[PDB]
């Protein structure tokens, strides 16, 4: 799950 | 009947008029992605924000929009499975209901709905939005919608399909592991093999107005 996110940060 | 999920993403949407993000920059419709999804960007300036996603509500509705054979093919799929089938979208758009399915799982949000931010409540809307109210859009940082159902049936799953979607924006991406992990026979269908396409036991590739309802015929006929 978690918060909605990109493959890269 | 076998328990099949289909999760959607952008890919799905792109013969029907409406542009993917480019994979090669950072940019949707030619923003930044920092500046036009995020929470951040929002407080930064509401009033560009807002604009964008009024633009994008006002393109969504344009006749030269319409579904295409995928989403066709995705509501035959329904009208033959019933309960035994879910469909997750990551699309804003509405063009599965549009094409008849039911029951779609937002997981981010909707364009032809805004949020009262004070308010945890959806409101329709199909109009712009002027002078605080909120596009009903996930934006990166903030929790998926539907979660907990769509976890639920990812772990009953016969069959988990991901259709047009790139495999970089988690949880969605992570979903055709959690899949795997409870015995779901899984496929990938797109344009390109995804970024988490090794994962997937079965793939195709090509656009999806050929590849989807090329699927779900052979689907539909292996049932009967
Ligand atoms: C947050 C906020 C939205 C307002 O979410 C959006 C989006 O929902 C999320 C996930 O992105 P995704 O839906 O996976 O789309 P892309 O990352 O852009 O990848 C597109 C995917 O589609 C394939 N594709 C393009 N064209 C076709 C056709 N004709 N047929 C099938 N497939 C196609 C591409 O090859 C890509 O794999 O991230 C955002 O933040």
């Amino acid at each position: 799950g978690g918060a909605k996110r990109h493959r890269k940060i | 009947k076998p328990r099949v999920l289909v999760l959607t993403g952008a890919g799905i949407s792109a013969e029907s008029g409406i542009r993917t993000f480019r994979a090669a920059d950072g940019l949707w419709e030619e923003h930044r992605v920092e500046d036009v999804g995020t929470p951040e960007g929002f407080d930064r300036d509401p009033e560009l924000v807002q604009a964008f996603y009024n633009a994008r509500r006002r393109q969504l509705q344009q006749p030269e929009i319409q579904p295409n054979a995928a989403h066709l093919a995705l509501a035959k799929l329904q009208d033959a499975l019933g309960d035994r089938f879910l469909l997750v979208t990551q699309n804003c758009d509405n063009l599965h209901e549009r094409a008849g399915n039911t029951n779609v799982i937002h997981m981010h949000g909707e364009l032809l709905k805004v949020r009262c931010s004070q308010s945890g409540q959806a409101l329709d809307w199909t109009g712009d939005v002027t002078p605080p109210l909120r596009p009903h859009v996930v934006w990166f940082g903030e929790m998926p919608l539907g979660m907990d159902e769509i976890y639920m049936a990812l772990s009953m799953a016969d069959i988990f399909i991901a259709i047009g979607t790139s495999g970089h924006v988690y949880p969605a991406a992570g979903f055709v592991h959690e899949a795997k992990l409870h015995g779901a026979h899984t496929v990938e269908l797109n344009l390109e093999p995804s970024q988490v396409g090794n994962e997937f036991a079965e793939k195709y590739y090509g656009p999806a107005s050929q590849v989807v309802p090329e699927f779900v015929e052979k689907l539909l006929k292996g049932l009967k």
